[PDB]
């Protein structure tokens, strides 16, 4: 009705929050939380011992078939334990769905690799190890994609600086291109745009 | 579009297709360049009444995800995430090329 | 103060993959600089790698050796299949940058760093 | 005022030939393996 | 809906005809001939190359070229030192400081854009609300150093007062739209 | 007659399509009977696999059978099967009808911080 | 106005001059520096004062939407003229 | 015989990557951030926060804009407790000066005391 | 393409990176005989479209370099997460715009191309039907553009 507001379809909602709780009691041993958000997309959060099972059922289940993995990647939230948050986003051909299944790690526990359940997950792990350092177990192989070669940490990590920790220039005397600390003519200004006001009562987090 | 009927002749008979219906160089059916000022209209909520926020705030209804079950909070037929996708029909307007 | 292993249950086997690690290092450094035409030799290259594994030898955590070990032969097999190059190489040694020398006299007459 | 603004005109925009359309010309295969023969025969008489 | 691209219906079964057809087809060039031609229509059609420079292609009073400050008829700066272009600028590019003049007007001291860092996005002269900053139509400014691309208040200030025809012809054209 | 292709690369067509689903689930109801009784991924694949295999001795029909399954096409459904049985096995040597292993700490899934 | 420094170099319009001494002139050694002549303070000087008729003027700087967003200035003091703090005009009661 | 045991203070240093200097050499401060007093807002004093020290930032010889040498400049981090602030800097191995969270005290608010008749309370003006 | 791309500085002044679709809608509304200019050159670009298939689909040289190279199963494209004109070329029906409709797709009608063979001759006509497709929304889309307003209206 309202021509601003996003129109909302609950049968979507009641077909995820059902296959959500069949999810939960087919695997309880590994599925730690089942959600349902505003724009209908079930998110099932796992511990990262069930990823294998979790993974291998979604995708092999006459109900699930869940054959395409959308895409593989990494959060880092530095604030909890385990600060590297797993996502997989699946999609099923079958059913006209999507789902996403989260699961943690830290900087010394791996996780198992998803590479003998979906083959594009070769190169989104060796994306998500070269951006975050989450080791990933029974890797074909695992190694830099996308940073320079013999690049020294991780850089998508919250604590990893924007501009890095060293830049290349051409070197006359040696000939070569070198690697310097990293100096800028004009530093990154810094901006708080953050309002000092609430702006969304529904997340008002409790005080400590 | 000043080419001579010998070469527009040639043109069509090599090309097998009708060429000056169709010139892909434009040269008078384009729009002026100087167009008439516009008026644009105006979106629903340019009224002066029965126009507050609160009642068209959709930022503000979105909630924090229901959570079906947790591990700290927290006989039937089995169900699908959605029901099966329909088969796609055939094309009636051109099914084959 | 109990944790999951990686590949090592303790520091005995985690050495044991330093060891060999700097093993085949110590195999590759003559064939890199034949190789990649460096203009270093083959003794202060190998002196190179020796002081990166002393510069990484104060951790005794098992996990973290064992992730060292890891990256350590990703470098590794990085240097035997030539994908980094001399620059790359090169980019260990730092001789294009002035260091810093680091007693109090010089840090205090050169600026405000620490 | 009257709103003046970028549209269609009313009685819509003419029909676009978006099919594909090969001409479909072009002699016979076996009128053309005739002439070739019949050339080859003229030239070696 | 969906077609089919490379399917094809039943069997045209297997005539002497249609075999002699694909021999000759294969033996002779058919469609080998048929390409010749048509690119030989192409070699009598007209070329669609301009003269540049004495011809230019073909622009919109909307085009984003090299950034100008512009000025009220009296002649006083349109710029009021509010900085919301360098708030709203994706890629930092514009760097602004500001005083009090000796009449007491909010004016900028410093107003730095830097071409090599900009994105010409146009979110500067979208973000500005007296219609100060603008990205004129001048795009032919190509230099032979790297500083020269490194605008300041004077540079800005003299572009503004060069395109000044045609910016604020090009702002009269379009500012209903926006 | 006989479905000339799949209209999908790779896939072979099945002139037996209706014993080979017979017996693909027939292996499946019959390594889901080792299971655990209590396992709910035992009860939901027993009901799908006996809801198919009672459509296929029902439907004798090609076509009328693949509209019923409503899985694509029935070499897709004998496809389904085989992941199916080999997805059984692997619940089994798995055994996820177990208790939750170990619980999350406390602000693991707290969005947002 | 374009005033030069003892230096002979020209002084800009926020007043930025280099020093006899300062090394940085050597960028404009054989090149020149450019110093936009038309200075907005004195041309916003040389506009005569806007003689209304009102206590409260509105001011767009003039074309509507093409100019400055519209404010109001109080001409109460009749011993200082009203600035618009966008446009800089100045406005003046008419009280006679 | 697949849980060890570890008794050490989680040190990543060595995986971090960061250079020596720019982790021993630098000071990192855990505080929740004071209410900007130009507003009364206090949204921005929900969460803690670790910055860097300051180091040095000097005038470009051609533009005059502000250069560093610091890549730990724009650094905050972000973190829901001051225990968490204290785990991420012991692991990333920085040493941390860290204030408490400075609360507003509860304050007596009554509108009746500005029409106070012996108290000094009573207003000269509204 | 050139043509096209006075099409999208026309509308944003921005030939390449327009920055012109927004969160809320769109930057700007359209100039006055821009649907106008966009109807003539579609009106004509599927002339292009067909000598471009002289020149390619029935070359024996295009055939031999495109047919049966880099066969894909459609197992194998839905394993290894190929997705757009990979998975209709070895023959999975699947497309966005009519699976999971946003925007007016729903609203719109066209077709999907849909492969048989897995290779690159199949993916290149499933792109040049895809091309044709896209001229039929185009078209569409002339003849059914709305009046109103041009960005959600909430400030
Ligand atoms: C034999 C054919 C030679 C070419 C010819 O006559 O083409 C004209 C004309 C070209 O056809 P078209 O493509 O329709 O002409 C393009 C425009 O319609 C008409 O073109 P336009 O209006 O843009 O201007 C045309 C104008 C352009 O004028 C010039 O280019 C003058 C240059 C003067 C230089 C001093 O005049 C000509 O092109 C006249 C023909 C000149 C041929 C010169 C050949 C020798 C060149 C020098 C050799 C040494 O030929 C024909 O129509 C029939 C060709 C077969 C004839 C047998
Ligand atoms: C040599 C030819 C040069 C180009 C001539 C003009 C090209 C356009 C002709 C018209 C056209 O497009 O026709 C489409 C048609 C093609 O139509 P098609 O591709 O639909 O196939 C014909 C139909 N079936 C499928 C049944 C076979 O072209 C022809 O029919 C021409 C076929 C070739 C004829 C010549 C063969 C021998 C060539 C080499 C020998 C030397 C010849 C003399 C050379 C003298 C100069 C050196
Ligand atoms: C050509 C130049 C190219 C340079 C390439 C450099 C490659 C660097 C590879 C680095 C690999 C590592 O860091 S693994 C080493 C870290 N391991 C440890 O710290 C384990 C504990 N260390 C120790 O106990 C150390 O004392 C010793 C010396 C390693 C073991 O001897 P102890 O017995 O007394
Ligand atoms: S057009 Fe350039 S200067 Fe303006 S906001 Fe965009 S990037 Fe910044
Ligand atoms: S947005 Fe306009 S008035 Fe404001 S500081 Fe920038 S150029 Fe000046
Ligand atoms: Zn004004």
């Amino acid at each position: 009705k309202r021509p601003t507001v996003r129109p909302r379809s609950d049968v979507t909602h009641k077909q995820l929050s059902a296959f959500g709780e069949y999810v939960a009691e087919i695997l309880p041993k590994y599925v730690q939380q089942v959600q349902v958000s505003c724009l209908d997309e079930l998110e099932i959060c796992i511990h990262p011992d069930g990823v294998i099972p979790t993974l291998t059922f979604l995708r092999d289940h006459t109900n699930a078939q869940f054959k395409s993995l959308a895409d593989l990647t990494a959060v880092d939230v530095p604030t909890r334990q385990n600060r590297f948050e797993i996502v997989y986003n699946l999609l099923s051909l079958r059913f006209n769905s999507r789902i996403r299944v989260k699961t943690y790690a830290d900087e010394l526990t791996p996780i198992d690799s998803i590479v003998s359940v979906h083959i594009a997950a070769n190169w989104y792990e060796r994306e998500v190890w070269d951006m975050f350092g989450v080791f990933f177990f029974n890797h074909p192989d695992l190694r830099r994609i996308l940073t320079d070669y013999g690049f020294e940490g991780h850089p998508f990590r919250k604590d990893f600086p924007l501009t890095g920790y060293v830049e290349l220039r051409y070197d006359d005397e040696v000939k070569r291109v070198v690697a310097e600390p990293v100096e800028l003519a004009q530093e990154f200004r810094k901006f708080d745009l953050n309002s000092p006001w609430e702006a969304f009562p529904a997340y008002r987090q409790p005080p400590e | 579009a000043s080419a001579t009927r010998v070469i527009q002749k040639l043109r069509n008979w090599a090309s097998g297709q009708d060429l000056q219906a169709k010139l892909q160089l434009r040269y008078q059916e384009i729009a002026k360049r100087t167009q008439p000022p516009p008026k644009l209209p105006v979106g629903p909520s340019h009224k002066l009444s029965n126009n507050y926020y609160c009642t068209r705030d959709g930022r503000r209804e979105v909630v924090p995800p229901s959570i079906i079950m947790s591990s700290q909070k927290a006989e039937k037929k089995a169900v699908t995430p959605a029901p099966p996708m329909k088969r796609w029909e055939l094309s009636k307007d051109q099914p084959y090329l | 103060t109990s944790v999951k292993p990686i590949f090592s249950r303790d520091l005995n086997e985690a050495k044991r993959r330093v060891r060999e690690l700097y093993r085949a290092w110590y195999r590759e450094v003559p064939n890199t600089v034949h190789l990649m035409q460096l203009d270093i030799t083959v003794k202060q290259g190998r002196d190179k790698v020796r002081e990166m594994f002393m510069k990484n030898a104060h951790v005794t955590d098992p996990r973290v050796v064992d992730l060292l070990v890891i990256k350590g032969k990703m470098e590794l097999q990085e240097t035997i299949k030539v994908w980094k190059q001399r620059t790359h190489v090169m980019r260990f040694f730092h001789e294009t940058e002035t260091p810093r020398p680091k007693d109090f006299l010089s840090k205090f007459y050169m600026g405000h760093d620490p | 005022s009257k709103v003046k603004q970028d549209m269609p005109p009313p009685g819509g925009y003419g029909p676009i030939d978006y099919k594909r359309n090969l001409p479909r010309r072009g002699l016979s295969g076996y009128s053309m393996f005739a002439v070739g023969i019949g050339a080859l025969i003229f030239g070696y008489w | 809906t969906y077609k089919y691209v490379n399917k094809k219906e039943q069997e045209s079964e297997v005539d002497m005809k249609s075999a002699t057809d694909n021999a000759a087809r294969i033996l002779m060039w058919t469609e080998l001939i048929r390409g010749l031609g048509m690119t030989l229509s192409y070699l009598f059609r007209e070329p669609a190359t301009i003269n540049y420079p004495f011809e230019k292609g073909p622009l919109s009073p909307r085009f984003r070229g090299e950034h100008a400050l512009r000025r009220y008829p009296s002649g006083e700066e349109r710029c009021i030192a509010c900085k919301l272009c360098e708030a709203i600028c994706p890629a930092q590019a514009i760097t602004i400081e500001a005083e009090p003049r000796a009449d007491g007007s909010r004016r900028t001291t410093r107003y730095d854009i830097d071409m090599t860092k900009c994105i010409y996005c146009g979110f500067c002269q979208e973000a500005c609300p007296v219609d100060a900053i603008v990205e004129g139509p001048n795009f032919e400014f190509s230099t032979e150093t790297h500083e020269e691309l490194l605008y300041n208040k004077e540079k800005l200030l003299n572009n503004g007062d060069k395109w000044e025809a045609e910016i604020a012809a090009n702002i009269q054209a379009d500012y209903l739209y926006r | 007659l006989l479905k000339k292709t799949t209209g999908l690369v790779g896939l072979a067509v099945c002139d037996t399509p209706h014993e080979r689903l017979t017996i693909l689930y027939t292996k499946t109801l019959d390594i889901l009977k080792h299971f655990p009784k209590h396992a709910a991924y035992r009860k939901y694949t027993e009901q799908i696999t006996n809801e198919k295999l009672d459509m296929v001795k029902a439907e004798p029909d090609v076509k009328k059978l693949e509209a019923l399954l409503q899985g694509g096409e029935v070499e897709e459904v004998i496809l389904q099967a085989e992941k199916e049985l080999s997805l059984a096995r692997k619940m089994l040597k798995w055994k996820p009808w177990e208790p939750l292993v170990e619980e999350p700490p406390a602000n693991q899934w707290k969005w947002p911080i | 106005g374009v005033q030069v420094s003892p230096s002979g170099e020209k002084i800009t319009h926020t007043g930025q001059v280099y020093d006899e001494k300062d090394y940085r002139r050597v960028r404009f050694v054989d090149r020149q520096k450019e110093v936009n002549e038309n200075f907005a303070i004195d041309l916003i000087a040389q506009q005569p004062v806007n003689e209304v008729e009102h206590r409260i003027i509105a001011c767009d700087g003039g074309g509507g939407a093409l100019g400055h967003p519209k404010v109001y200035i109080n001409l109460d003091k009749e011993t200082k003229t009203g600035t618009c703090g966008y446009c800089g005009l100045q406005f003046k009661q008419h009280h006679h | 015989t697949q849980l060890i045991t570890v008794d050490e203070k989680l040190d990543i240093t060595t995986l971090t990557g960061v250079p020596e200097e720019h982790i021993k050499t630098r000071k990192v401060r855990i505080f929740v951030p004071a209410r900007n007093n130009m507003q009364s807002g206090v949204n921005n004093t929900k969460k803690w926060k670790m910055e860097f020290d300051t180091r040095e930032r000097w005038e470009n010889p051609l533009m005059g804009w502000a250069s560093t040498a610091d890549p730990l400049s724009n650094m905050v981090l972000t973190f829901s407790a001051k225990e968490d602030a204290i785990a991420f800097a012991e692991k990333n191995g920085w040493s941390y000066d860290v204030e408490e969270k400075k609360v507003p005290k509860p304050k007596s608010k009554s509108y009746g005391a500005n029409f106070s008749w012996n108290k000094r309370t009573r207003v000269s003006t509204k | 393409r050139e043509k096209m791309f006075e099409f999208y500085e026309r509308v944003s002044g921005a030939r390449m990176h327009a920055a012109y679709i927004r969160p809320g809608g769109v930057h700007q509304d359209l100039p006055l005989g821009l649907l106008d200019d966009i109807y003539e050159f579609s009106k004509n670009f599927s002339l292009r479209i067909d000598e471009v298939e002289e020149m390619l689909t029935n070359n024996r040289i295009w055939r031999n370099r495109t047919v049966d190279i880099g066969v894909v199963t459609a197992e194998d494209a839905l394993n290894y997460g190929f997705s757009g004109v990979m998975l209709r070329g070895s023959g999975i029906q699947w497309d966005l715009r009519k699976t999971q409709p946003y925007d007016v797709y729903d609203q719109v009608e066209f077709d999907v191309p849909i492969g048989s063979r897995g290779d690159c001759y199949d993916r290149y006509l499933c792109r040049v039907e895809e091309m044709r497709q896209s001229l039929r929304i185009i078209e569409q889309c002339l003849n059914k553009m709305p009046p109103g307003e041009i960005k959600v209206d909430d400030a």
